[PDB]
């Protein structure tokens, strides 16, 4: 169901598909990684884990969590250098949001921003889709934690507890049935699910150190990347 | 087909079956019934690495430092075979050094580069369901 | 870019576009959706529904009016619908500045159809995969047009994009009618949605804007609960 | 193989230039001669009909008072070298107040020989003869589309090349004389061309030091004709 | 071979042919060896002509009074890059008011070369260039490619079997930083002269020579000028 | 293997394949008699094919090198007579992107026109001619390099 | 309009006056001339006030976005730096009341001047404004080295209060500035 | 089909072709490699001597970018100095607008910036590049980092690169990365670089040994082969 350039390039098959959202949809496998975003009533979580081939890698050069705004963190997921960009673009913009209108921005709108970029990276048959995944978080008056995802169609959206990528088809199919119920959600209930889903998805049941764990809360309102200890520490809580 | 289709009682036969690709295999063997059951192989988990890893250094002998943690360390996504082969790759990359007992040096060495060559032939390893 | 820029859609050996007619099966392929143009004003009717229940229908719209007294749905492709309907926002603005005055519906379907026509004829892009359904109230009488991948227009009392929508086209048809007020369009949206609507019908499985001449209006979950309960 | 026109050849070298290398071998044949009394050069206008009115066919232009040339191939691809290349000896004329040296106009012409190019159009397709008086007395030239330049004593162009070329470095010497070298030339011309000689049938382009300009005229040629 | 349509596709194996295939066009120019001593560096070119009455067609050029080059290739980006090469030299020659060492001038060159190897519808540049030089270092004899990768040497040929010049360079090279110009230059036509099937000459008119000194400046020497240095020669065996 | 259906013809011969995979996989006899392959592209394959009874120890045969390209074809033409002048350095660098068959190739047109040349015993240029001869190819003029 | 930037040991001191009026007319009663560009990086600006808060902003933008692309703190003289380049550039058209102090993890307290000129230096004191004329010869000699925290604020405060009362300009309530690895403190004075 | 041509275009895979043929051409270079001590970082190189050919110091891979950062490169070596040619004006940007040395992670991003900005169109190719990277400073210590020709920008305490990759940083692993000071690592990596890389596959080469770090104060040079001249004496005693 395929004719001409199509596959090559970005239009509309005899169906109406375009082959290079697929292609890229399935381009951000290649990674072999684990995104996993949990929200709570005032906080939200994120959770990563990595590989560690080599002994002469830095630990602190590999982490897949990314500081936006003072406010802000994000995730990544597909190819490296993609991201590495996305992550420039947006705090680009984020800080071209504070000079023209002054205030902190509600992060929901530079999803929509980085989307319809994406959606820019969609149309010119001579440029690349860009395959790489992005998932947000922060904080808003009166809204709480929120979560969003923008992916490589040109679109954003954002949910509770959202997961996307290689294993993480399975794992909505294991967070629905956690978040229903009726469940209702602490700090250490959502670190805990977060935790949870990931291992009932891998059961490596590991040290803290591959993990990388991202969260915000309404406590304190800033980003924050969790130190190993008191990772451990929720590791050897939720083991009883 | 029709035979599964009974007409016939076949719960005293068992069938086992096993295929490279379950694709071709048209919806009538798709549809239980004929085909019930469903199970895969996928490949092994560090963990069942580290222990197949264990039961093939058995048999070869070795020298008295052991340490498995290096090839699972090192091997990752090899099937159980390419693992076997990957200690059969040490031990006859070992008749080289003439010992009988061989170090695991030697098996770092040998089991991680020869076994890197067959992840370069590793290639198009991604099957349907 | 590279400056190649050389359309990409040419004539077929009779003479039709390819690609439009492609992007005319995505189109088809999209979400069922209604709109209807009777007496008081204008009801638009879409349906949107969760791959699954993690997602929440709280944050992105289907609907997203362009002035207090225009506003618009669609069927397609959401990733080409926000570009174009931020090009249409910021459009309607120039007109305002000149004339200090809400630009008329005609007046928008024609410029956004400019726009999407020479999208098409553009260098070396696929046109949009989205087909508009327009609502405004204006003069006392509101209006409800059509736009499709080429840009061409038209005008409805009541129609339908998406899957079925010749279906729910001919039962729009014979059902619907004449001129009836705001409660009869939304409940015969309601049927002709609930038509290809899957077995169970919730305030967040659709929305539904309406245009008075009062002005346009987005309606809340609670009201679309409130008349569809008691569905039809 | 439809390759961006810039493509090199796996032997190798570009593909359309080389091909307008072949381009010439079919166009109009034409021999200058280089002699210390002077340059003369000579063209073989190759006239189809009746219609084909005599004169208005010119494959010799006199570029400057001193530089004449002749062309081959494609015509009006040359009108743009020719014209340009004026422009350029007369620019040089308003800085330095001299005359353009004849060889500085062939790098003046092969320089941008090679422009084409799509993004950043088709080369030219048509051999160019130098003659002129420089400081140095009589030049003749050669020089091809890719821009390479050579420079001759008595030098052959288009169909007859080859065998012109031949029968040419036969009869040819450092001593020659003007007239001679004309009539040497009208002779291998006259084996050339497939209709009988007449005043239509070739026009001479001669250049020498105090003998100017000349170019040439008709009338002369008529009698050189019959000079034979 | 599709893939080798333009400079823009890597090869399966990784190895762009537009650059291989630019090399095998600089393979075809006239062999030419150009050779320093600890002291003083000498160029020597063959020419190549159509016929007999054309002139043989020359390769050393002169372009600034510390610094010449030779050439093989086509003509037109040979003279191009020679004439981004004259403004070089006045550019540094101008505002600097001094010459310009020869390094970071060939770098420069790279620079120039480089971009046309990348983009798309563009192609290298057939080059033979060979340039000698004095910076407040002495002699220097670089080389040039179309994939713009330069190299410093002691004597080094392009051209038409030019390696059998290197197969009489490597004995005598090591004595090559020794002597005086003369001798120098006819170790460089004993180079040049294995090139020429054994047949033929090697005479007058059919070779260029060039040289630049350390107090010498860079002068073109052809015909009358090279026939002290032709002359005193041991002909060939058989 | 190809991919899917219809058809592969040789869906019998690759079937007989997965039988070799049978009898190096459900047997262990094979383990005696060792089975050798070759495949001059290695682009398809069974990806099965990697084990120790199935495909194990694989090697990438490069081109050879300057000194193995000279030393083979020294070998191919050991046995003809050669005047005792040949460099194998200057021809050794003069094979590039040669084929040792080639080599051979460059070894059977020195014998080729050291028919015509008359010459009792083959010398260096017949060497570098029939490099010539062979690769690469021809021909156009030379010209526009001078 | 009059400015004071004092480092002690661990950290640095500024103050300025309020009243910034137009000609004979009393505009704004009160007005901050300290804007806090970064949380460790104040700066106290005079001159024409839309060029100086419209640079500030310029340098708050390209800073903070720098700054959060380090995932550090940012240098008191790198801060400063741009002040100079934006003002070297435009020195023609704008005024520099602008100078530079705030206290960093390195290097701790800093202080840095910024001229009309667009030039940049670092003293142990910066002042400016139209008042500071008449307080060079008093501030001169009144200053004394190894100065703590409350000698600044105090020593600032007498300062201003000769400058707004000699001159006109200088004149309202006054604010102060501390700034210390411990954090910002500010607060305002009269008497 | 037609799917390795253009950059722009993806694959039935989901990747680019022209990414991986570029990345196995950087393969076909000699092996150079790179380690960093807690007093510096130290680069090495291994120039081949292939017929005489020419003088040696000459196009070595070694460059210097900046006072206190420089390049050890490997693959095609025109683009390599086109990217020495980048990062020198880089750091002279960020020395212009700031006025001291780059913080050695933005450069590496800047230059991954680029090498990712040439993968995702058909206009240019991906860069037959890759190379090392390393700088010291008091108030940073001593960084490495290792760039790719896809743009991903991380960093090491080692690294390799050329045909001899996996079996040169194998036993690199012995070498510590703090324990051992850098005069030391000198001969070290002279003794990796001698001992690998058969004498029969390349039958004459040389080493190379670019340094920065504390003991030569921040500048980055060759500490002199002729100074210490350490491997040799050692490397040739090291064969058994």
């Amino acid at each position: 169901s395929s004719a001409g350039f199509d596959r090559h390039i970005t239009i509309f098959s005899p169906e109406g598909r375009l082959y290079q959202v697929e292609y890229a949809f399935k381009a951000i496998n290649q990674g072999g990684l684990t995104s996993v975003a949990v929200r709570g009533k005032d906080c939200a979580v994120i959770v990563t884990q990595k590989k560690v081939p080599d002994k002469l890698l830095d630990s602190s050069t590999v982490t897949h969590l990314f500081k936006i705004t003072e406010n802000i963190g994000c995730v990544m997921t597909g190819m490296t250098a993609d991201s590495r960009s996305q992550v420039q673009r947006a705090r680009y913009e984020a800080a071209n949001w504070k000079y023209k209108y002054g205030y902190e921005i509600p992060v929901d709108m530079l999803c929509k921003r980085i989307a319809d970029i994406s959606q820019v990276y969609t149309q010119n048959a001579e440029m690349r889709p860009l395959g790489c995944c992005m998932i947000l978080i922060g904080i808003d008056e009166e809204q709480g934690p929120q979560v969003y995802k923008c992916d490589p169609a040109g679109y954003y959206c954002g949910f509770k507890a959202t997961a996307a990528g290689v294993k993480q088809t399975e794992s909505t199919s294991f967070l629905e049935k956690k978040v229903k119920k009726k469940f209702d959600w602490t700090f250490e209930q959502t670190v805990e699910t977060a935790i949870t889903c990931l291992s009932t998805v891998l059961s490596i049941d590991f040290k803290p150190s591959e993990i990388e764990v991202g969260v915000v809360t309404v406590e304190n309102p800033k980003f924050r990347i969790l130190t190993e200890a008191e990772i451990d520490a929720h590791l050897v809580a939720l083991a009883e | 087909l029709n035979q599964m289709d009974g007409f016939d009682t076949l719960h005293r036969v068992k069938m086992i079956m096993a295929t490279n690709r379950p694709d071709t295999l048209d919806p009538a063997l798709l549809r239980p019934g004929r085909l019930d059951r469903k199970i895969h192989i996928d490949l092994p988990n560090e963990q069942a690495r580290l222990d197949i890893l264990k039961i093939h250094a058995g048999p070869i002998t070795k020298h008295g430092e052991i340490d498995y943690e290096a090839i699972v360390k090192l091997s990752d996504g090899f099937n159980g075979a390419d693992l076997r082969n990957v200690c059969t790759e040490a031990g006859m990359f070992a008749i080289r050094a003439d010992h009988d007992f061989v170090v695991q040096e030697d098996f770092m060495k040998a089991v991680r580069k020869v076994a890197d060559s067959k992840k370069l032939e590793s290639k198009l390893d991604y099957k349907p369901v | 870019e590279r400056g190649y820029s050389f359309s990409l859609t040419t004539f077929s050996p009779s003479g039709k576009l390819v690609q439009i007619e492609y992007a005319l099966a995505a189109v088809a392929g999209g979400a069922p959706s209604v709109g209807i143009k009777a007496a008081n004003g204008v009801v638009l009717a879409t349906e949107k529904k969760q791959k699954s229940i993690l997602y929440d229908e709280r944050s992105v719209h289907k609907v997203e009016p362009i002035t207090k007294h225009i506003g618009l749905v669609y069927s397609g492709m959401g990733p080409d619908y926000r570009v174009l309907v931020h090009r249409a926002r910021k459009l309607a603005q120039q007109y305002y500045l000149v004339y200090q005055e809400p630009i008329p519906t005609a007046q928008l379907v024609q410029r956004v159809a400019s726009v999407m026509q020479e999208y098409t004829q553009s260098g070396g892009v696929r046109p949009f995969g989205v087909s508009l359904l327009i609502c405004g109230w204006n003069e006392g009488r509101p209006y409800l047009f059509q736009s499709d991948p080429s840009g061409a227009y038209f005008a409805w009392k009541a129609t339908a994009m998406g899957k079925n929508y010749v279906n729910g086209k001919t039962f729009l048809e014979k059902r619907y009618n004449e001129d009836l007020e705001l409660e009869d369009a939304i409940h015969t949206a309601i049927l002709t949605l609930k038509e290809s609507f899957e077995g169970q019908m919730t305030e967040d499985n659709i929305e539904v804007g309406i245009c008075n001449e009062a002005g346009f209006r987005r309606l809340t979950p609670t009201e679309v609960k409130d008349y569809l309960a008691a569905i039809a | 193989y439809d390759r961006g026109v810039n493509t090199f050849s796996p032997e190798g070298r570009l593909f359309q230039v080389e091909y307008a290398i072949e381009a010439i071998k079919l166009g109009s044949t034409a021999i200058g001669i280089q002699t210390s009394e002077g340059v003369c050069l000579a063209v073989e206008k190759r006239i189809t009909s009746p219609l084909m009115e005599p004169s208005s066919i010119e494959k010799i232009v006199e570029i400057d008072a001193h530089i004449g040339c002749a062309m081959s191939g494609l015509i009006a691809d040359a009108k743009t070298l020719i014209d340009k290349a004026r422009v350029e000896t007369q620019n040089h004329w308003f800085t330095y107040n001299e005359t353009m040296t004849v060889e500085s106009v062939t790098q003046a012409v092969s320089n941008l020989a090679l422009q084409f190019g799509e993004e950043d159009s088709r080369p030219f397709g048509v051999a160019l003869l130098f003659g002129g008086v420089d400081e140095k007395g009589p030049q003749l030239f050669h020089m091809d589309p890719s821009g390479t330049f050579v420079q001759c004593d008595a030098r052959a162009i288009g169909s007859a090349s080859e065998g012109a070329q031949s029968s040419l470095q036969e009869v040819y010497h450092k001593s020659m004389t003007l007239k001679e070298a004309i009539k040497s030339s009208l002779i291998i011309l006259k084996q050339v061309m497939e209709e009988k000689l007449n005043a239509t049938n070739i026009e001479l382009a001669t250049v020498q030091p105090g003998q100017n300009f000349h170019m040439f005229t008709k009338e002369e040629l008529e009698e050189v004709i019959k000079d034979i | 071979n599709q893939y080798d349509n333009d400079v823009t596709v890597w090869s399966p194996q990784g190895r762009i042919h537009q650059i291989e295939y630019a090399m095998e066009a600089v393979k075809q120019g006239s062999a030419t060896v150009g050779l320093k001593s600890k002291t003083h560096a000498v160029l020597v070119a063959l020419k190549r002509a159509q016929s007999e009455l054309a002139a043989h067609q020359k390769k050393i050029l002169h372009v600034d009074n510390h610094i010449g080059i030779s050439i093989a290739g086509l003509t037109a980006d040979a003279r191009l890059l020679c004439n981004f090469m004259r403004q070089e030299c006045l550019d540094s020659r101008f505002v600097f008011d001094r010459p310009l060492p020869v390094s970071r001038l060939v770098s420069l060159i790279g620079s120039k070369t480089q971009i046309p190897t990348q983009r798309y519808g563009r192609r290298p540049y057939g080059v033979g260039l060979l340039i000698a030089g004095y910076d407040d270092m002495g002699p220097h004899i670089f080389q040039t490619c179309p994939s713009a990768n330069y190299f410093d040497c002691r004597a080094m040929s392009i051209g038409a079997r030019s390696q059998s010049a290197r197969t009489y360079l490597e004995r005598h090279m090591s004595e090559f930083m020794e002597c005086n110009l003369n001798e120098l230059v006819k170790h460089g036509l004993r180079a040049l002269r294995e090139t020429l099937p054994a047949e033929q000459d090697l005479t007058t008119k059919n070779v260029s020579i060039g040289i630049v000194g350390k107090d010498l400046e860079f002068t073109i020497y052809d015909d009358d000028d090279v026939s002290p240095f032709l002359e005193g020669l041991e002909e060939r065996p058989q | 293997k190809r991919f899917d259906s219809e058809k592969a013809g040789d869906r019998e011969v690759q079937r007989t394949m997965l039988e070799l995979l049978n009898q190096l996989d459900g047997f262990q006899p094979n383990t005696q008699v060792k089975v050798i392959a070759a495949t001059n592209r290695v682009d398809i394959l069974d990806p099965a094919l990697l084990r120790s009874g199935r495909l194990d120890r694989k090697i990438e045969f490069p081109m050879p090198n300057e000194e193995a390209r000279a030393r083979i074809m020294q070998i191919h033409s050991r046995k003809m007579n050669v005047s005792p002048d040949v460099n194998y350095e200057e021809l050794a660098r003069c094979t590039d992107d040669f084929n040792g068959a080639q080599c051979k190739a460059v070894c059977v047109e020195a014998g080729m026109i050291a028919l015509r040349r008359g010459a009792t015993e083959l010398t260096h240029e017949d060497y570098m001619e029939g490099i010539l001869e062979v690769q690469a190819k021809k021909k156009a003029n030379l010209q526009y390099y001078a | 309009t009059t400015i004071m930037a004092v480092q002690f040991d661990g950290g640095v001191v500024l103050g300025a006056d309020s009243r910034t009026t137009t000609g004979s007319y009393i505009a704004n009663r009160v007005t901050d001339k300290l804007t806090p560009i970064h949380d460790r990086i104040f700066c106290c600006r005079s001159g024409s006030a839309a060029d100086t808060q419209a640079v500030a902003d310029a340098v708050t933008y390209q800073l903070g976005f720098h700054s959060i692309e380090l995932n550090e703190p940012p240098l008191v003289h790198t801060a400063a730096s741009l002040f100079k380049e934006m003002c070297y550039r435009y020195r023609e058209d704008l005024m520099a009341g602008i100078i530079i102090a705030g206290w960093d993890p390195q290097e701790g307290g800093q202080v840095y001047s910024v001229p009309m000129g667009g030039m940049m230096v670092r003293q142990s004191f910066a002042i400016g404004g139209s008042g500071s004329s008449y307080i060079y010869g008093y501030v001169d000699a009144t200053y004394r080295e190894g100065m703590t925290k409350e000698e600044c604020l105090q020593f600032t405060a007498n300062a201003l209060a000769l400058a707004m009362e000699r001159d006109g300009s200088s004149g309202g309530v006054i604010r102060l500035a501390a700034i210390a690895e411990s954090g910002v403190e500010r607060q305002v004075l009269l008497g | 089909t037609g799917y390795d041509l253009s950059a722009s275009t993806f694959s039935p895979d989901g990747r680019v072709f022209q990414v991986e043929y570029a990345m196995k051409a950087v393969e076909n270079s000699s092996t150079a490699i790179g380690i960093r001590c807690k007093d510096g970082v130290v680069f090495g190189v291994e120039k081949l001597v292939l017929s005489k050919l020419y003088e040696e110091g000459s196009n070595k891979r070694l460059f210097n970018v900046d006072r206190h950062v420089g390049m050890a490169v490997a693959g095609l070596l025109a683009d390599a100095r086109s990217l020495a040619d980048i990062a020198r004006e880089e750091a002279s940007n960020f020395r212009s607008n700031f006025g001291y040395n780059i913080p050695l992670k933005h450069l590496a991003d800047r230059v991954a910036m680029y090498v990712h900005a040439y993968t995702l169109y058909s206009a240019v190719r991906p860069f037959g590049c890759s190379f090392m990277l390393g700088s010291y400073s008091v108030n940073d210590g001593a960084q490495l980092y290792m760039i790719d020709p896809s743009g991903v920008s991380y960093g090491y305490w080692g690294c390799a690169i050329g045909k001899a990759r996996q079996a040169a940083k194998t036993e690199i692993e012995k070498l510590q990365m703090k324990e051992m000071t850098c005069r030391d690592i000198v001969k070290e990596v002279a003794k990796i670089i001698y001992i690998v890389h058969d004498e029969v596959k390349d039958k004459a080469f040389e080493l190379e040994l670019s340094w920065v770090g504390e003991l030569t104060n921040g500048r980055h040079e060759i500490v002199p082969k002729d100074i210490r001249e350490e491997a040799e004496k050692y490397a040739k005693e090291s064969l058994k």
